[PDB]
RNA sequence: AAAAUUCUAA
RNA sequence: GCCCGGAUAGCUCAGGGUAGAGCAGGGGAUUGAAAAUCCCCGUGUCCUUGGUUCGAUUCCGAGUCCGGGCACCA
RNA sequence: GCCCGGAUAGCUCAGGGUAGAGCAGGGGAUUGAAAAUCCCCGUGUCCUUGGUUCGAUUCCGAGUCCGGGCACCA
RNA sequence: CCGAGGGUAGGGCCCGUGACUGGGGCGAAGUCGUAACAAGGUAGCUGUACCGGAAGGUGCGGCUGGAU
RNA sequence: CGAUGUCGGCUCGUCGCAUCCUGGGGCUGAAGAAGGUCCCAAGGGUUGGGCUGUUCGCCCAUUAAAGCGGCACGCGAGCUG
RNA sequence: UGAAAUACCACCCUGGCGCGGCUGGGGGCCUAACCCUCGGAUGGGGGGACAGCGCUUGGCGGGCAGUUUGACUGGGGCGGU
RNA sequence: GCAGUGAACAGGCUCUGGCGACUGUUUACCAAAAACACAGCUCUCUGCGAACUCGUAAGAGGAGGUAUAGGGAGCGACGCUUGCCCGGUGCCGGAAGGUCAAGGGGAGGGGUGCAAGCCCCGAACCGAAGCCCCGGUGAACGGCGGCCGUAACUAUAACGGUCCUAAGGUAGCGAAAUUCCUUGUCGGGUAAGUUCCGACCUGCACGAAAAGCGUAACGACCGGAGCGCUGUCUCGGCGAGGGACCCGGUGAAAUUGAACUGGCCGUGAAGAUGCGGCCUACCCGUGGCAGGACGAAAAGACCCCGUGGAGCUUUACUGCAGCC
RNA sequence: GAGCUAGCCCUGGCCAGGGUGAAGCUGGGGUGAGACCCAGUGGAGGCCCGAACCGGUGGGGGAUGCAAACCCCUCGGAUGA
RNA sequence: UGGUUCGUGGAGCCAUGGGGGAAUCUGGGCGGACCACCGCCUAAGGCUAAGUACUCCGGGUGACCGAUAGCGCACCAGUAC
């Protein structure tokens, strides 16, 4: 449940911030972060090539386990669950009995203090990791490597998961948050359950200042520039698109597939993505 | 089609406006010397209402007064049963073929609405004027299209066009305007 | 278990 | 200016021995109607011309038109 | 102002000597009457001119006025 | 000092009235279609929501004051 | 066209007369008063405001009267803009 | 009785297969090229003769580039020529 | 005491519309806005060695992120809403078919050689993307009509006949940042109101995400009215100082064919100090004003011309990267 | 050539004073328990007033300037995009 | 695809990015598609003086300049600015 605002000031009416609750530990494991490096968009040429970014409040950079197989058969006690300014989800703080700590992403559920562990015969359990194979079929689980030893790579965001629909030979069949029904090798690993903090998709920034606190600077229309600058500049007064509408660099945006068409990929994915 | 024709076919279009427009004027209580005021009116000939322009004889000797000579008695009472229907609250001598109307100096209640009768149909007029106006125009935008007309020319036949049509306003102003200083006198 | 409207007078 | 094609009834059509198919049309059964259903039948050098085989809408030669296909255009 | 159409009865249309259709119009029927239906009946220098054929609404030239397409304004 | 009243400022209620307008009533030999009363020819009524020249149609749920 | 700065207003004017008032006249369908029309006449005069950028024109309240035109639609090395 | 006689041979036609020979297309699996990945690497795991790259083919292709975009004309245009 | 934030520093206000929600941002040096940005709503692409961007590549950015995420596009808090047309165009889907390049295939011809051969040409047929074709697709490009007649009574048409369309503008709004005719008509306010507000609908040419209609609050935005107050005005006066003026010192500039440079009526390349006729006029300054010198200044920026140039557009042409 | 200007990255720095008084906390009331109300506290905000500072609205002046964009009066933000 | 005079032309030769790919004198390339005849020449390794080109430098010489010329610099110039 977000907070809300009495509206005292005009973009203090519908501004709303998280609500907190789930987070114990007010400042990060000093072993575990690192600085982030704020790039505001450009490459190792200093030419933008990603507009719009720069200018977020500084970040330091949090070092996450996403490969939970690194230490099997080994019991960890939820420590404490902090916020991540790298990420949608929460974390959870991992005191492996081993006498290392570790960070992971924080399920949803998942309470402080208890216990979970990788390892094929983990239990089915929440935090717990095994894998894919050794996880029941209709399991909500999220943080799935897509190739073995690859690292989890699929459904790290608040709120959003995965559900195994069934097997077959070496791979099982997974519906991802996208909807689409792809197949994983067996041996990837998986941490059971979804990702916690699922109210992060009903906040509503407020003003544009939130927005530059992210990091993200002001999106200028395709219309407000000149042909110089686009495709869609020009016309005196305001105009309409006028031609299908496009991208700065000239390609069609409403509804021109991009994928890759001979991708080797594409074997692996059963159905594509859904609404 | 054409130019000539298109403007014969105008001034005609604004001239059938405009007489509407008189028809409208007449048929007011106005001096209330007019004879055409009376002229229209549902009466009650053999069970069947029609217009008295197939039943009498309107005439305006007098100003003050007015007749309505008629040429079938017993329609005079039903048309003097007609004359008191529910209007102009006059006062109607009847027979001996006779049958007179005078007329009173029209109160400031009834010159009040009067001027304010004018004036509308007034407007209404010029606004049949300028809708025609307008279809001239799309006459002339096809008509110039049609033909492969020159610029300068079809600049000129609109201005033309506008010469045309504030003829029929002027006198549309003037007669609105003769009629009423005939209720201001 | 049903394809088909309307009606000046004491 | 090459190539691929078709002409079969009123319209549209499938078909070495053979002459068909549908609704339109005419008759008739039923219909107070609209139909719909139902029984009977035509409307043919199967484009011209010419050549094969015992003969041929059926194969080929050459032609006329329309249809599509293609490339080119000092 | 050049290229595809069009004209054929009262309107709208489809069709190498031939004459059609639908419904405006006038009737007849089914109803106690008027309704919408059901049947008939008129209606055509097949737009003017000119040239092919034993003969042309049917082929073609010339137009005329219209649906215009494209090109023109841009 | 208080004080009738005068004046400045800001409010509340009521009445009259207003270009224009929104429906409502009384009329009747109209225009339009024909919803309800028979299962009124789609059983009707109903709260709602949407749409429709108009009465009304339709969706959902309800009522029998619905016929066989 | 190696540039004659273009609408309107303000300021300052000056000229023309096809005269708005004013002064002198003929005729008059001029009783009088007050008008119509033409003739002579440029000396003086020709208000304030609402509207709109407006000149114009409409309207308000006046007056003897609220004249029309020219001067690069007088006048921006004078102002506005 | 057949236009064309039936028995065995012979070269060929309308076809159908049965293999053999050369071609062409599919599908599946495989691993070792090649790609990714595994603090462990002459190895493991994932992909896999696909992807990637080279040559060649046709296309889409104002994202970018070079250009064209006529004259007459009581200015030019527009209409006309 | 005329007067107490006794001097200095320190909001004039109300009523009423338009535009944009708002704080912000912008044309450094003529535009601060209604413009851009903005939270917020929608479409879409992207399963990760992601799509996309930069780069020949390597390698980066995306992101040490992972569909509640990232990109691209439009709209623009919020309130109520956002209709029909998929025929064209775009996109998406479509293991049929039509066309189609290289390559394959080599029927069949040609050159030559005594000849074995050497060499070229070459039909049917197999053969991708693209295209055509079949569908789907509007918060993709976009577009949302005409004419005949019609009721006791006129104009009027709920109805209705009919032509065309891919289909003919629903709600809401409307002389408006849009209305040509236009100062439209009526109402308000004013002694008088082309502006302003309230209406009508004859919308030349509004209209639903280039959003439609409203809305509290906000605005150095753009209108109209009123109170207060005033040199804005009648209509101007006076006073202050710094200049300007005189004296001493120092001492520029653009401009400059030469100058012994008057007014008028004409004439003259059509606007004359300079040419004709006339009138007027002793020589030389200083302070003042700007009508003239078509005064200065800038080889007119408007207009045309040049087979001049540049930026931009696209279904002009031809290519090129990119992608298939 | 980014010693101007634009954005971004790294590291520091600055923002007098005054006004308003959010959530939260406590107490009181309240109810079955709450919702809620109230009181004090607290001190939030692209809130308010207004110097530095950053701007640059309207007006006048300046126009071979003090100045190749300045001066005066007025104004906008002023804990944040 | 380049090169040659050779712009796809009847297009050889020389060169070579891609695919295919021999032979050892009875082997091989060439003589303007091709074929044959007749001739010329021995690819796929390397080196090689001289005659040729230029003028920072040094000398000789001008129907070359004589300080606004002649080098931008006759002079403390790549200086001042
Ligand atoms: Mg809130
Ligand atoms: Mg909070
Ligand atoms: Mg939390
Ligand atoms: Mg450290
Ligand atoms: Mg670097
Ligand atoms: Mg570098
Ligand atoms: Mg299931
Ligand atoms: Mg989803
Ligand atoms: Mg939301
Ligand atoms: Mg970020
Ligand atoms: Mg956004
Ligand atoms: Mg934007
Ligand atoms: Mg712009
Ligand atoms: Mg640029
Ligand atoms: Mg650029
Ligand atoms: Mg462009
Ligand atoms: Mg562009
Ligand atoms: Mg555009
Ligand atoms: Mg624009
Ligand atoms: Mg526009
Ligand atoms: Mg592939
Ligand atoms: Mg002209
Ligand atoms: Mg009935
Ligand atoms: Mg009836
Ligand atoms: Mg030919
Ligand atoms: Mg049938
Ligand atoms: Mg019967
Ligand atoms: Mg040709
Ligand atoms: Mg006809
Ligand atoms: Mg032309
Ligand atoms: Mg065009
Ligand atoms: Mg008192
Ligand atoms: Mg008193
Ligand atoms: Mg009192
Ligand atoms: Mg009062
Ligand atoms: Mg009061
Ligand atoms: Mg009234
Ligand atoms: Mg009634
Ligand atoms: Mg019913
Ligand atoms: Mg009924
Ligand atoms: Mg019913
Ligand atoms: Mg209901
Ligand atoms: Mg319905
Ligand atoms: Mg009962
Ligand atoms: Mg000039
Ligand atoms: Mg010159
Ligand atoms: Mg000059
Ligand atoms: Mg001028
Ligand atoms: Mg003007
Ligand atoms: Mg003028
Ligand atoms: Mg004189
Ligand atoms: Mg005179
Ligand atoms: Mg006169
Ligand atoms: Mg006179
Ligand atoms: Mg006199
Ligand atoms: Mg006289
Ligand atoms: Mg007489
Ligand atoms: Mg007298
Ligand atoms: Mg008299
Ligand atoms: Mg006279
Ligand atoms: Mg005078
Ligand atoms: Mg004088
Ligand atoms: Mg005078
Ligand atoms: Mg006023
Ligand atoms: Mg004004
Ligand atoms: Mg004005
Ligand atoms: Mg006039
Ligand atoms: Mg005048
Ligand atoms: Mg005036
Ligand atoms: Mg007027
Ligand atoms: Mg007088
Ligand atoms: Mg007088
Ligand atoms: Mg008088
Ligand atoms: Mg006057
Ligand atoms: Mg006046
Ligand atoms: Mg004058
Ligand atoms: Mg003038
Ligand atoms: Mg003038
Ligand atoms: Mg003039
Ligand atoms: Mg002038
Ligand atoms: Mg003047
Ligand atoms: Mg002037
Ligand atoms: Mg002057
Ligand atoms: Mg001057
Ligand atoms: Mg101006
Ligand atoms: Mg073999
Ligand atoms: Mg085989
Ligand atoms: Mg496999
Ligand atoms: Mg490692
Ligand atoms: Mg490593
Ligand atoms: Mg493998
Ligand atoms: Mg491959
Ligand atoms: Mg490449
Ligand atoms: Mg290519
Ligand atoms: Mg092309
Ligand atoms: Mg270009
Ligand atoms: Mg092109
Ligand atoms: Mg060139
Ligand atoms: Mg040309
Ligand atoms: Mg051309
Ligand atoms: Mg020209
Ligand atoms: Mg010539
Ligand atoms: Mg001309
Ligand atoms: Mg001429
Ligand atoms: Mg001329
Ligand atoms: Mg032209
Ligand atoms: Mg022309
Ligand atoms: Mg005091
Ligand atoms: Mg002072
Ligand atoms: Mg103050
Ligand atoms: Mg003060
Ligand atoms: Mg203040
Ligand atoms: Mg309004
Ligand atoms: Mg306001
Ligand atoms: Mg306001
Ligand atoms: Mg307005
Ligand atoms: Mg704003
Ligand atoms: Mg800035
Ligand atoms: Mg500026
Ligand atoms: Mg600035
Ligand atoms: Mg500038
Ligand atoms: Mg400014
Ligand atoms: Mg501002
Ligand atoms: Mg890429
Ligand atoms: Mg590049
Ligand atoms: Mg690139
Ligand atoms: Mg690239
Ligand atoms: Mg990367
Ligand atoms: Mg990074
Ligand atoms: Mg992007
Ligand atoms: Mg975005
Ligand atoms: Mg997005
Ligand atoms: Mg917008
Ligand atoms: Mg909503
Ligand atoms: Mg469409
Ligand atoms: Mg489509
Ligand atoms: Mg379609
Ligand atoms: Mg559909
Ligand atoms: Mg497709
Ligand atoms: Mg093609
Ligand atoms: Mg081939
Ligand atoms: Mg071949
Ligand atoms: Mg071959
Ligand atoms: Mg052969
Ligand atoms: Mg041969
Ligand atoms: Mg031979
Ligand atoms: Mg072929
Ligand atoms: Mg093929
Ligand atoms: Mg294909
Ligand atoms: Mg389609
Ligand atoms: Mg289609
Ligand atoms: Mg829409
Ligand atoms: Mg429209
Ligand atoms: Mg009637
Ligand atoms: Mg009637
Ligand atoms: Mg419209
Ligand atoms: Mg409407
Ligand atoms: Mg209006
Ligand atoms: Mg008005
Ligand atoms: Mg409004
Ligand atoms: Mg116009
Ligand atoms: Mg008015
Ligand atoms: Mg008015
Ligand atoms: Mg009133
Ligand atoms: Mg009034
Ligand atoms: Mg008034
Ligand atoms: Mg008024
Ligand atoms: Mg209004
Ligand atoms: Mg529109
Ligand atoms: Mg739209
Ligand atoms: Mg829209
Ligand atoms: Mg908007
Ligand atoms: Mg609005
Ligand atoms: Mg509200
Ligand atoms: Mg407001
Ligand atoms: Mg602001
Ligand atoms: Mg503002
Ligand atoms: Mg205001
Ligand atoms: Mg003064
Ligand atoms: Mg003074
Ligand atoms: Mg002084
Ligand atoms: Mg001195
Ligand atoms: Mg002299
Ligand atoms: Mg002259
Ligand atoms: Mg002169
Ligand atoms: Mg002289
Ligand atoms: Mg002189
Ligand atoms: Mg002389
Ligand atoms: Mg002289
Ligand atoms: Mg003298
Ligand atoms: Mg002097
Ligand atoms: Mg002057
Ligand atoms: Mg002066
Ligand atoms: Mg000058
Ligand atoms: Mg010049
Ligand atoms: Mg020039
Ligand atoms: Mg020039
Ligand atoms: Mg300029
Ligand atoms: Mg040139
Ligand atoms: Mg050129
Ligand atoms: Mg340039
Ligand atoms: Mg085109
Ligand atoms: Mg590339
Ligand atoms: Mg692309
Ligand atoms: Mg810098
Ligand atoms: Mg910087
Ligand atoms: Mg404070
Ligand atoms: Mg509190
Ligand atoms: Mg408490
Ligand atoms: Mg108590
Ligand atoms: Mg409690
Ligand atoms: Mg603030
Ligand atoms: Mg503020
Ligand atoms: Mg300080
Ligand atoms: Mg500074
Ligand atoms: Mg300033
Ligand atoms: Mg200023
Ligand atoms: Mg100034
Ligand atoms: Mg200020
Ligand atoms: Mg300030
Ligand atoms: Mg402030
Ligand atoms: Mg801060
Ligand atoms: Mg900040
Ligand atoms: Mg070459
Ligand atoms: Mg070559
Ligand atoms: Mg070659
Ligand atoms: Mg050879
Ligand atoms: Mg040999
Ligand atoms: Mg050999
Ligand atoms: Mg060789
Ligand atoms: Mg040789
Ligand atoms: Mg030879
Ligand atoms: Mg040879
Ligand atoms: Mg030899
Ligand atoms: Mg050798
Ligand atoms: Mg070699
Ligand atoms: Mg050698
Ligand atoms: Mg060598
Ligand atoms: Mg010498
Ligand atoms: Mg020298
Ligand atoms: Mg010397
Ligand atoms: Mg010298």
């Amino acid at each position: 449940a977000v907070k809300k605002f009495k509206p005292y000031t005009p973009s203090r009416r519908f501004m709303t911030v998280a609500d907190f609750s789930e987070i114990t530990k007010t400042e990060p494991e000093k072993s575990l972060v690192k600085p982030l490096k704020k790039t505001g968009g450009r490459n190792n040429q200093g030419r933008i090539t990603v507009r719009f970014r720069g200018g977020g409040h500084k970040r330091l950079y949090r070092i996450i386990d996403f490969k939970r197989w690194d230490k099997v058969g080994i019991p960890a006690k939820v420590a404490a669950i902090e916020y991540d300014p790298n990420r949608s989800a929460r974390i959870a703080l991992l005191h492996y009995v081993d006498g290392e700590k570790r960070y992971i992403i924080a399920p949803d559920g998942l309470q402080v203090g208890q216990q979970v562990v990788a390892g094929p015969d983990a239990p089915i359990q929440v935090g717990n990791a095994l894998p894919l194979r050794f996880i029941p079929v209709g399991t909500v689980v999220h943080a799935v490597e897509l190739e073995p030893k690859k690292g989890a790579k699929l459904a790290r965001a608040a709120g959003t998961s995965a559900q195994i629909q069934g097997r077959e030979g070496d791979y099982v069949i997974l519906r991802l948050p996208s909807g689409e029904l792809r197949k994983v090798h067996g041996e990837c690993y998986a941490t059971v359950g979804a990702v916690g903090n699922a109210d992060h998709k009903n906040i509503v920034l407020g003003k544009a200042g939130r927005s530059r606190w992210l990091g993200r600077r002001p999106h200028v229309r395709g219309a407000a520039m000149n042909p110089v600058d686009h495709p869609h500049g020009g016309g005196e007064g305001r105009a309409p698109r006028g031609r299908p509408p496009a991208s700065p660099w000239g390609w069609q945006t409403k509804g021109l597939k991009t994928r890759k068409r001979r991708k080797p990929s594409s074997r692996f994915i059963i159905a594509r993505r859904k609404k | 089609m054409t130019l000539k024709e298109l403007y014969a076919e105008t001034r005609s279009h604004m001239q059938k406006s405009l007489e509407v427009l008189e028809h409208n004027l007449a048929g007011l209580r106005t001096g209330r010397a007019n004879p055409a005021l009376l002229l229209h009116l549902k009466v009650e000939y053999y069970g069947a209402h029609v217009p008295l322009n197939q039943i009498a004889t309107v005439t305006a000797p007098d100003p003050r007064t007015l007749v309505v000579q008629s040429w079938d008695q017993n329609a005079l009472k039903a048309i003097e049963k007609a004359i008191r229907d529910s209007d102009l609250g006059l006062n109607p001598s009847n027979k001996g073929d006779a049958l007179y109307i005078n007329i009173p100096p029209l109160t400031e209640e009834r010159r009040k609405d009067l001027v304010r009768a004018v004036r509308q149909y007034a407007e209404e007029g010029r606004v049949a004027i300028r809708n025609i106006r307008r279809e001239a125009l799309d006459k002339l935008k096809k008509l110039a299209k049609e033909l492969h007309l020159s610029e300068d020319e079809t600049k000129r036949a609109e201005a033309e066009i506008q010469k045309i049509t504030d003829e029929f306003i002027a006198k549309a102003d003037q007669l609105a305007e003769k009629k009423e200083q005939e209720i201001l006198g």
